[PDB]
């Protein structure tokens, strides 16, 4: 195709059913009804017109740029929007239901691949999944249509609330004797001028009580009977709801007003809550009805594993398409291992070494494991390695589940297309990689053969396993201090064989301390039928644990389906929709570790995603952003299908987002590769020209922000849009806020669209920063951080929320003057804050600068973030300091680093312009903030380590193995006492600043 | 005879470093560290069994050592030597393996400024060949992207041709009988209009198979460059780890006397 845009008029070749073909000149913008009608008016000039019916009996088909033979049922669509590979149309008679096909097209646009590609999949697991997961779709659709229209509004506009109503006393103390004042607004005229009604109310009033005080204040002089007032209250309670001014957030549920996140922030920031009084019928009006039509594809002797008396045995036959220099290396061989998660169940075994030019072994490999001892989650990890001291390295890897999704043991010959080795991985095998076969062509194909035991073999039912447990089991103070001691240690603590079998010995006394379950499970001999059978019984009746603990059991160290099932049941019962929406990035990544498409976790996530459109929004984008990765493209694809097929009318909005982003990447691709030989000034005059296009304007205007769909993006401010002066040249974008009362929130919605570098390192750090900020607030430390919005929407492409009224400290240094010889004046920053915080607010700006500065020192040190400099350190006009561009973390490349060094510029702000900054009382108070913040993270180090370990399979090179996470165990000094940790933190800070600590 | 001189005692190296020194090694291989706690008296034994690295706590209680409450060893050296001959089944039948292979703490065989110079060039060799591989990796993925998109374009050509070929079969079906009538009616003009269009259909279809061929040829030659880029990457990957191994040992060999020379060298 290779055409950016069709000319205004083009020649399309139309293939008529009588055999003729007609070259029809037609407008680019022309719709198919226009094309089909004028075609059959042109067809009359060609032979064999008698054989043609009325155009009503035909539709067009063609081949898209995705190689899809698409039937253009939706004839309202525009020629230039069809994604045509070639400008031709084949007239045909329509067949099949029209709604399924027009819906599948818009689903394919959303998920990024034609849905028909799923129909042509051999794998039975793929066809069973998309069939069987439809039940989760219907039970979620039924659950939102029940109790309409309120239930539907709760799905599309769910309450944005904190996890608990109780205000931390730090926040309650800002209230005026436990009360907050709010201004409630009303649009009163057609011209849309507004009225104000200011109230003072208890912080824990529910929205309906706020409605009651508003109508009471308005009717104070009406002389209402006590009952006549209540009728007015009932009326306005049942007729109106409250909306946040400037954004699409509504208070539709009777939570205490102080736990709605918008208002708890107004209490935190001391701002003035602005709420619009809205007629709830006017809200239900903008919620069109949507339905879940069951798709078309929803239609249409064994023995036990525990009776095979033999050791495991697998045959390695040959390989193909192996790419290696026959003259540079010596030989190749196949390395194999039997794994249960990350732990090999038995010692590995290799084939014999063979010349590169003849990859052929035909070897039976014997493994030191008795088949009945195989755990259910057992899997074969293998690779093809080269050899040339003696040094090895892998050429291509591949993993296989010894049991399929039907509980059967693999048997017979099997071909396995291998995957490339991930960048920077020297390990010979890749057990944490996905089980599957590379769909790419000409990839090295390794052929194997599994034993056939005269019949299909199945894993024993749980009924038989508990029998064997009872059969195998038949064959105090200082101890309970050990159990409580080992429970305390972090997830990645060293547990010795002495501690393991001690835990396994007291496995029954462990139930009294349920959070010990991760340690105990790691002590089980998973390569023994006996121990596993007993552990299943403990898990069956294990006391539930809190979600932040169960999330550990979903990482790559716990593959057993009974452990994960227990973990998932902990989440669906204890994980609030708030903390689900906060950890969603990890819960989506641990889907990769799942052995099978159909599991309890994915069904859990999909359900909550289809019953809470807030988490369903990022549930879609985190999956869509990774659809380029072929290793997971199929799983995430089928999952996206199920979602987009039942999410409701929100699909129409998602497509406007996907289409808008698609034109930002197409445009930015042209500027970075087609028009690369030009500077900024000449690229700007080209940028605006493309943005002047109507089609571009119609697409990029009037849609929802992917960073937060509550923000509507109205018309563009072209004059404010630009291409930024950075190496990768991103786009600075500015929309108007079309809210009726945008003037009360923000009229400028500014986002940076960046295409070039990977953004999911920043999503994680920004997520991490938000976590540690939240626990600091809840522990009395008011260290305001700024986890701005960042979202990866594709392969090295995403969006970044820009902070209003902020500058880099470099930009600020340039506002001042020079002092030393060719040296900026250290006092420029302080003079800048003074200039913008004159008077009594000065003591506040320095307090906000000191507190935020303390939080970013601790956060950056713990995480080993890339070195800070004056162009990635920023400070608000407000005085708040924050960082940007969290490129690397955990010390990525080649000592205990300190990336954020307090130059003199910051100290002369903290010390309010003194000379002996390190000796002032103001600086000693800043140090007290850091120490408390650091120790506060140490006492929450478990959930931070679990968050990183759940991201190991993400593919981020900064962390590939559990060893990479050890950096955090070092900066937090988890193998030492709190006192040794405090002393350690001071040590590193002192060395970095050459004294003071 | 002292623990400080034993080949298998590595001091305060990291758990992450013994994992690297034991990967893919044989059963019985073992090391000994100062426990990660870094507290006086405590040590941790790590031996390989069944493809894993088992951790064993060396307890210390009143000048004697051992794995259990009967601490029957006056020194940590005699404890390791006893099990270098007897099997660990004596402690735990689940193990049943003796310490067969220690990981010696010196193996590889001029002024400090000379080795500091030799380090400066060995590192430059490593750092510049690391840029070699990083360049091939981006050309490897840049080529991978262009290939799988050319494959879908060919499949698109395959679908268009299939559509244009059934068009020729429908033209020949519904035109046969009408051409046979126009010929005995003596109507040569209408037969010429039917063949004029048919010849145009038969011409465009050939222009399409030509575009498909020209792409098929363009893809086959790029798919070969892909395999060659993979060859030379697999040739650089082993050399790159080799040059990295000499870099780190030269760095630690020099860290014993030249902490400030490395500070200025790199």
């Amino acid at each position: 195709w290779g055409i950016h845009l069709m000319p205004p008029r083009i020649l399309v070749e139309c293939l008529l059913p009588n055999g003729m073909i007609v070259t029809l000149e037609c407008l680019r913008e022309a719709t198919l009804i226009t094309i089909k009608h004028e075609l059959f008016k042109e067809a009359r000039k060609y032979p064999l017109h008698q054989l043609l019916q009325d155009e009503s009996s035909y539709i067009f088909v063609s081949v898209t740029q995705e190689a899809e033979r698409e039937e253009f049922f939706d004839e309202t669509r525009r020629l230039c929007d069809l994604r045509l590979f070639q400008p031709f149309l084949k007239v045909i008679e329509p067949v099949g239901n029209r709604e399924e096909k027009i819906l599948n097209r818009e689903i394919g646009f959303a998920i990024g691949m034609p849905v028909c590609e799923f129909d042509m999949v051999k794998d039975p697991e793929v066809q069973d999944f998309r069939r069987n997961i439809l039940n989760v779709c219907k039970e979620a659709v039924d659950l939102r249509d029940l109790n309409s229209p309120h239930s539907r509004a709760m799905y599309v506009y769910p309450p944005n609330v904190e996890s608990s109503p109780e205000l931390p006393k730090h926040i309650y103390n800002k209230l005026d004797k436990g009360q907050i004042i709010v201004v409630i607004w009303v649009i009163v005229s057609p011209n849309n001028d507004k009225q104000k009604y200011t109230l003072k109310i208890n912080h824990d009033c529910v929205p309906e009580q706020v409605i009651a005080e508003a109508i009471r204040k308005k009717t104070r002089s009406m002389l209402l009977s006590s009952e006549q007032l209540k009728l007015c209250v009932l009326e306005y309670q049942g007729k109106y709801i409250l909306k946040v001014c400037g954004c699409d957030e509504y208070f539709l549920e009777k939570y205490p007003l102080s736990q709605y996140k918008y208002i708890r922030s107004c209490i935190m920031l001391g701002r003035m809550p602005n709420l619009m009084l809205m007629a709830k019928e006017s809200l239900y009006s903008q919620l069109p009805m949507d339905c879940f039509t069951m798709p078309s594809y929803s239609r249409r002797s064994t023995k036990s594993l525990w009776v095979i008396n033999s050791a495991l045995r697998i045959k390695i036959l040959c390989a193909t398409y192996v790419n290696v220099n026959i003259r540079d290396i010596d030989k190749i061989y196949v390395r194999t291992g039997i794994y249960h998660g990350g732990e090999p169940l038995c010692d590995n075994v290799n084939t014999q070494r063979v010349p590169c030019s003849n990859p052929r072994w035909n070897e039976w490999l014997n493994y030191d494991i008795y088949i009945p001892d195989l755990p259910r989650a057992a899997r074969l990890c293998l690779s093809i390695c080269s050899v040339k001291k003696e040094e090895h390295c892998p050429l291509a890897w591949g993993n296989i589940n010894l049991f399929d999704y039907t509980d059967t043991l693999v048997s017979g010959k099997m071909a396995l297309n291998l995957w490339p080795v991930p960048h920077g991985l020297e390990d010979l095998l890749n057990p944490i990689g996905v089980t599957g076969s590379n769909p790419n062509k000409e990839t090295p194909c390794l052929e194997l053969e599994f034993d056939w035991f005269s019949s299909v073999v199945k894993f024993p039912d749980m009924s038989v396993i508990e029998e064997h447990a009872n059969w195998s089991v038949s064959r105090r103070e200082n101890d309970k201090e050990q159990l409580k001691a080992i429970s305390t240690r972090d997830p990645l603590s060293e547990i010795t064989e002495q501690e393991k079998d001690f835990l396994w010995s007291h496995r029954h006394y462990c139930v009294t301390i349920p959070e010990i379950l991760p340690k105990l499970l790691l002590s089980v001999k998973w390569n023994s039928r006996d121990e596993v059978a007993q552990m299943y019984c403990l898990v069956k009746d294990w006391p539930p644990i809190k979600p932040e603990q169960a999330m550990e059991l979903l990482d790559c160290n716990y593959p057993d389906p009974m452990v994960r099932g227990f973990a998932v049941r902990c989440l669906e019962k204890y994980l609030t929709d708030d903390k689900l929406s906060q950890y969603l990035i990890q819960l989506v990544q641990v889907l990769k570790y799942e052995q099978y498409l159909d599991n309890l976790l994915v069904r859990f996530l999909l359900k909550k995603a289809l019953t809470n459109q807030r988490i369903g929004h990022f549930f879609f984008w985190h999956l869509k952003s990774e659809m380029h990765n072929k290793t997971v493209s199929q799983r995430f694809g089928l999952l996206l299908e199920s979602y987009c097929r039942a999410c409701g009318m929100y699909l129409k909005h998602l497509n406007r987002q996907v289409e808008a982003m698609e034109k930002l990447i197409n445009l930015t691709d042209i500027l970075k590769q087609e028009k690369k030989d030009e500077t900024q000034k000449v690229q700007m005059k080209f940028l605006v020209e493309q943005m002047r296009r109507p089609d571009f304007m119609d697409a990029l205007q009037g849609f929802l922000s992917p960073l937060n769909p509550a923000h509507q993006l109205g018309n563009l401010r072209l004059e404010e849009c630009r291409i930024m002066s950075s190496a990768k040249r991103p786009l600075w974008l500015n929309w108007e806020n079309p809210d009726i009362m945008s003037e009360l929130l923000f009229q400028n919605n500014e986002i940076i669209f960046k295409n070039g570098d990977d953004l999911r390192q920043d999503m994680l750090t920004l997520q991490i920063i938000r976590i540690m900020e939240n626990i600091w607030q809840n522990q009395g430390l008011d260290l305001r951080m700024l986890p701005y919005g960042c979202l990866s929407i594709g392969d090295c492409v995403g969006l970044i929320e820009v902070v209003r009224n902020s500058h880099t400290i470099m930009q600020i240094q340039c506002k001042g003057g020079l002092k030393g010889a060719l040296q900026f004046n250290s006092h420029t920053l302080h003079q800048w804050l003074k200039d913008k915080n004159k008077g009594e607010i000065y003591d506040a700006a320095i307090d906000l600068f000191t507190r935020s500065c303390a939080g970013y020192c601790v956060a950056t040190f713990i995480l080993g973030i890339g070195d800070r400099h004056n162009s990635n350190i920023m400070v608000k006009d407000d005085g708040q300091l924050f960082h940007i561009d969290f490129g690397h973390f955990l010390d990525h490349k080649k000592r205990e680093r300190v990336p954020f060094v307090l130059t003199q510029d910051f100290l002369i702000v903290i010390s309010k312009g003194a000379q002996e900054c390190t000796k002032t009382r103001e600086f000693e108070r800043f140090q007290e903030m850091c120490y408390k913040a650091y120790l506060a993270i140490r006492q929450h180090a478990n959930l931070f380590i679990n968050l990183f370990s759940m991201m190991l399979g993400s593919g981020m090179p900064e962390l590939q193995s559990f060893d990479d996470i050890a950096y955090i165990r070092k900066t937090l000094a988890l193998d030492k006492t709190e006192q040794e940790a405090l002393e350690y933190f001071m040590k590193q800070m002192n060395d970095a600043h050459h004294g003071g600590w | 005879m002292s623990l400080q001189d034993a080949e298998w005692y590595w001091g305060d190296i990291s758990r992450e470093e013994v994992n690297e020194k034991l990967r893919d090694t044989a059963d019985g291989t073992f090391l000994v560290r100062d426990a990660s706690t870094k507290m006086h008296g405590d040590y941790t034994l790590t031996l390989r069994k069944g493809g894993n690295n088992k951790l064993i706590k060396i307890f210390h209680r009143d000048g004697k050592y051992g794995f259990s409450d009967p601490l029957t060893f006056s020194s940590v050296v005699e404890l390791i030597n006893h099990y270098r001959n007897e099997s660990l089944a004596q402690y735990n039948p689940k193990l049943d393996v003796k310490l067969l292979y220690p990981v010696s703490k010196y193996q590889q065989d001029d002024n400090i400024e000379a080795v500091g110079k030799k380090l400066h060039e060995y590192n430059t060799q490593f750092q510049e060949k690391s840029r070699e591989y990083d360049r091939l990796y981006e050309e490897y993925t840049r080529t991978s992207q262009e290939i799988q998109m050319k494959r879908t374009a060919i499949e698109a050509f395959n679908e268009t041709i299939k559509i244009f070929e059934e068009q020729c079969q429908t033209q020949e079906r519904y035109s046969k009988e009408y051409i046979e009538k126009f010929k005995r009616e003596g109507n040569e003009k209408e037969i010429q209009r039917i063949m004029h269009n048919y010849d145009k259909l038969k011409s465009r279809i050939s222009e399409i198979i030509d575009s498909r061929r020209r792409l098929e040829e363009d893809l086959k030659k790029q798919a070969a460059e892909y395999r060659e880029i993979d060859k030379r990457m697999n040739s650089i990957k082993p050399d790159l780890i080799q040059l990295r191994k000499t870099r780190d040992q030269y760095l630690m060999w020099l860290t014993q006397k030249g902490v400030r020379q490395k500070k200025l060298n790199e």
